[PDB]
């Protein structure tokens, strides 16, 4: 009725592909500037796909 | 000199900070050794939080 | 300087271990604001001896 299981195959993808994105230690800080601001993008795109 | 208003005068406008309405988090600053602050995010059963 | 490569030696940041003392990283990171939110601490301030 309201369960769609595509889009939510698609939302796992998203939750394992986010630690992979969360945990690469990187150093010299620019990459930490980014490292934060890829989720408000890696979790937007996940709400425009449903 | 300003020892004197910085500790009977500047010291009330703070008590009664702690007070009013719509304050409801923890600014906790003594020890800057480890102190945190509380995430609370806002969790659903599918999409993301 | 004779003594800064002493101090950064042990590292820039640390974490808590659960249930017990301070964990310094080798590292030697330079601080954003990234991390505050999260995990770590300026171990500058870090007040172990």
């Amino acid at each position: 009725t309201v369960t769609n299981e595509f889009a939510s195959r698609f939302r796992t993808i998203v939750a394992t592909l986010a630690n992979v994105v969360n945990e690469r230690a990187v150093q010299d800080d620019m990459q930490k500037a980014t490292r934060s601001c890829t989720k408000q993008w890696l979790r937007h795109l996940e709400t425009q796909f449903d | 000199n300003i020892a004197v208003a910085h500790t009977d005068h500047l010291s009330v406008v703070y008590a009664t900070m702690s007070n009013f309405m719509l304050n409801f988090t923890n600014n906790f600053s003594g020890n800057h050794a480890t102190f945190k602050p509380d995430q609370y995010v806002i969790t659903s059963p599918e999409g993301s939080y | 300087p004779v003594e800064y490569g002493i101090f950064i030696q042990r590292g820039a940041t640390y974490t808590i271990n659960a249930a017990g003392e301070f964990e310094f990283s080798g590292r030697n990171e330079k601080w954003d604001q990234s991390l505050y939110l999260s995990e770590h601490f300026p171990a500058l301030f870090s007040d172990v001896p």
